């Protein structure tokens, strides 16, 4: 009925795009290349080994990274300096009606949060977690209390850390595995389950 | 302004594309697929961006971008029972029961499409296949390729056995009682000590039971 | 109409979970269990041989059990959590009360209070079972129940115990 | 001789991944390898053989050393002296005093 003026000018509409694609990969090699990202992010060409080497990300990535600085501040706060970027996926686009934020664009703006000096930064953790904390916050420095959290309870896995501190499962690993890394805490693993202790090793 | 002519040429092609053809992506399942397996074969992502022009006009982007949420949410609000395991049946189940008068409009490719772009935000999101379907993992955990397999074999009858393990995988003792461990430690497993043979190990994210899903709304 | 929940139909339920983060939660899902399932009986008051053949820790379709010494860990949960109280000298027979005596003599006071009778007597009967309750939660509250609940409501300084026309009173402060 | 703080400390029978702590840790364990060795009297056995031994296993509080884990102390308890492996297929093992 109107499904094969689709399938058809579908099919024809590829070419149109196609040309867009194969001659601009010849483009690649020799505002300098800034209107080409633009260029690129409107068809959905990504070229990462060509786009960054010369020209970084795009200025609507930067006009969004500025947005999300007012966004999240206090929710930031609320939730102790630092969300996980899934947390924050959903924080930002559930809080509209349309026009929502693909993966890549979050990460993206996030990206380069810090080249702008704005107040929020985008970390990555070994386990490969992005998350994102305020300036204020440093992980480093969070680790002493929790060592003060370990020991008033003798011992405890990350879950049980998690639940009394009110924190995430995911966060709490992370901060407890960084203060193993610097020594405070060691480990119990076991099938009871992997637990931190304090590290009476550099002690006694 | 050598290419940018030939873009506004590109513009308003897609736009009379669309405004003919806007609620057919949004009607059929099948139809989907198609505009979306020719775009991979020419090297462009429609999902890539909510400034790509293909998400500007067809809105595929605000729909799968939104299915993501929804995806997260599902995922969290059973975490506890399931340990960060679930079926793409009950996924799918469970998006549906809470899209509401619009509860048929997602297909398990739409579900599949969105992890994929979760993977991007990170460590999270995972997806494994097993016999004749997929299991979403959707918190952290390790490369262990023992760890996947086993849970292939977990999944045909909800549960795993040591001497199981070994007949099937041919493995040494040792490697599948460690496995097990980890299947424990994570929350993903329980032990059973009152079966035949000889203790069990059943996966909560298989084992049907379909009911519920509130007090764990608040994520 | 009181449903079983998911774990009821899990084999491990019945099983003691060695992992300790598991083990967490299957008590807390045990314990929520015993409270709702003693509050649909309406039993107030049951043994450890009483209980340990109740379909409450048997899943006779199932075929599996809890264990004694688990469901002796589970009793021990709920005591301690303020729900079972063992009223036998060597824990054998216990008082069971699904919802807490420290609620219950709040809830207890509340109605008390807005009611325009903040400085009287009451005989235990009256409050239970009473024109004046009827539509309250305390309404056909077991009588052991309604002690401990005075009983924590005479402990704070809001009510004393008392023996009334010829039986068991209370005057609230 | 008698039983040291960390044979009651449950962390002490999981390697540390914290090199710091691993040292403190597979040091403390050579040091009650050798000072088990006067009880028993013995001077020499196999893997097997301590798996289900006093020095590898404690039972009243929980977990015993994974046997994966004894291979790394014998290493350092090889490469201190007071060991040899007297065979060549790679199992059962000389420890002196």
């Amino acid at each position: 009925k109107n499904i094969s003026e689709a399938f058809e000018d579908l099919s024809k509409l590829m070419i149109k795009a196609k040309e867009m694609v194969e001659l601009s990969k010849s483009i690649a090699n020799k505002d300098e290349t800034i209107r080409f990202k633009s260029y690129l992010l409107s068809m959905g060409i990504a070229n990462p080994v060509t786009r960054e080497t010369y020209g970084s990300g795009t200025q609507y990535h930067m006009q969004l990274a500025k947005q999300l600085a007012g966004i999240l501040q206090v929710p930031l706060e609320e939730r102790g300096g630092i969300m996980s970027l899934t947390e924050v996926y959903c924080l930002v686009n559930r809080a509209r009606g349309m026009e929502l934020l693909s993966p890549e664009d979050l990460v993206n703006a996030c990206k380069m949060l810090e080249a702008l000096k704005l107040p929020l930064r985008l970390r990555v953790f070994d386990s490969g977690v992005m998350v994102i904390e305020l300036q204020s916050h440093k992980e480093e420095e969070m680790v002493a209390s929790a060592l003060e959290t370990v020991s008033e309870k003798g011992s405890l896995t990350s879950e049980e850390f998690a639940k009394l501190v009110g924190m995430s499962v995911l966060l709490a690993k992370e901060r407890l595995l960084l203060a193993e890394k610097m020594g405070h805490l060691c480990r119990d693993d076991s099938v009871e389950g992997l637990r931190f202790y304090p590290n009476l090793f550099m002690t006694q | 302004a050598q290419m940018s002519k030939q873009l506004d040429m590109f513009k308003t092609n897609l736009e009379e594309f669309a405004s003919k053809h806007k609620q057919e992506i949004r009607k059929n399942p099948e139809f989907r697929v198609q505009f979306q397996d020719m775009c991979a074969t020419i090297g462009v992502d429609p999902l890539a961006s909510g400034k790509g022009f293909w998400s500007e006009m067809l809105g595929v982007g605000d729909f799968y971008y939104e299915l993501g949420v929804q995806i997260i949410e599902v995922c969290l609000a059973l975490k506890h029972r399931n340990g960060g395991l679930i079926t793409l049946e009950e996924l799918h189940q469970q998006v549906l029961k809470g899209r509401g008068k619009f509860a048929q409009d997602v297909s398990q490719d739409d579900l599949i499409r969105a992890i994929k772009k979760l993977k991007a935000l990170g460590t999270g999101f995972g997806i494994i296949p097993v016999g004749g379907t997929y299991l979403i993992q959707s918190v952290p955990a390790e490369l262990n390729m023992d760890h996947t397999v086993v849970l292939q074999l977990a999944e045909k009858n909800g549960y795993v056995t040591v001497s199981e393990i070994k007949a099937s995988l041919k493995w040494e003792t040792e490697r599948a009682r460690q496995v097990l461990e980890h299947l424990l430690k994570e929350g993903l497993a329980w032990l059973d000590l009152q079966a035949p043979g000889e203790a069990h190990y059943w996966l909560p994210a298989l084992f049907t039971d379909l009911y519920s899903q509130e007090i764990t709304a608040e994520e | 109409s009181f449903e079983w929940p998911w774990q009821y139909r899990f084999p491990p339920f019945f099983t003691l979970q060695p992992n300790v983060d598991t083990r967490q939660k299957q008590l807390a899902a045990w314990c929520s269990l015993v409270l709702s399932f003693c509050r649909l009986h309406k039993q107030s008051s049951m043994t450890v041989m009483e209980a340990q053949e109740s379909p409450l820790f048997n899943n006779v379709k199932l075929q599996r059990k809890l264990p004694v010494e688990s469901i002796q860990i589970v009793l021990e949960e709920l005591r301690k959590k303020g729900n079972l109280e063992w009223l036998d000298k060597s824990k054998s027979s216990f008082l069971i009360m699904w919802r807490r005596p420290e609620e219950w003599g709040k809830l207890i006071y509340q109605w008390v209070s807005r009611s325009g009778q903040n400085n009287s007597v009451f005989t235990l009967y009256e409050l239970t079972n009473g024109e004046d309750t009827e539509d309250e939660e305390f309404h056909g509250l077991d009588e052991a129940t309604l002690l401990r609940a005075l009983q924590a409501l005479q402990q704070e300084h809001k009510a004393e115990i008392i023996t009334v026309s010829d039986g068991r009173g209370v005057k609230f402060f």
